[PDB]
């Protein structure tokens, strides 16, 4: 039966979408805690293919900035995805959706929990897409997620991928890989 | 709390 009102269902975080034109041009688009309105967020905004050179788009939980120096980040570090110029065509935006579903359906298990958010960058040098975890030295929640979000991907199986900490950006070796 | 597919399933 389809009802008079439908009852939405609710994520197990409340999530921030955030988009960059230095904290100046930081924005909060919008919040949302169902998956309906997820997909309704998502549905109406632009693609990250369709972005001017140097935006970015940003999702993390409610209450944690998308930037190094927010309590939650200030540890942490990032699994990042780089891409080639040609892969803004035939993977940009898929792997933005598939992080965006990694984040909001709290695919990492038990290490869901160390997730902060994720951080696409739109560029003329090629594109990078990010998760961005909160602490460095948690290895086995590091190494968990990594694996799960680059088979999520379906990156190839012949590149690596690697974790850097916002403290050796700030100043980039990796602190792990897989 | 959701696989993959019921967050997809849920795009209406
Ligand atoms: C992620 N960034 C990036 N950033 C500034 O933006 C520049 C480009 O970073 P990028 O967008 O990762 O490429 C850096 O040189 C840095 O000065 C930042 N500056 C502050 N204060 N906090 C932050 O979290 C960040
Ligand atoms: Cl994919």
């Amino acid at each position: 039966a389809n009802p008079e009102h439908y009852i939405k269902h609710p994520l197990q975080n409340r999530w921030a979408l955030w988009f960059f034109k230095w904290q100046a041009n930081l924005r909060l688009i919008s919040k949302f805690d169902t998956v309906e309105d997820f997909w309704a967020l998502y549905n109406h905004i632009q693609l990250s293919s369709n972005l001017m050179p140097g935006c970015d788009y940003s999702l993390f939980k409610d209450g944690i900035e998308p930037m190094w120096e927010d309590e939650k980040n200030k540890r942490g570090g990032r699994w990042l995805i780089t891409l080639n110029k040609q892969q803004r065509r035939s993977d940009l935006d898929r792997f933005w959706l598939e992080t965006l579903l990694c984040l909001i359906g709290e695919s990492f298990d038990d290490y869901s929990d160390d997730v902060c958010g994720a951080v696409v960058n739109v560029r003329a040098k090629g594109d990078k897409i990010a998760i961005w975890t909160t602490e460095c030295e948690n290895r086995e929640a590091v190494t968990h997620i990594g694996r799960v979000y680059k088979e999520r991907l379906g990156l190839p199986p012949k590149i690596v991928i690697g974790y850097q900490s916002h403290a050796d950006t700030a100043t980039t070796k990796n602190r792990f890989v897989v | 709390r959701y696989s993959r597919l019921q967050l997809l399933l849920l795009f209406r």
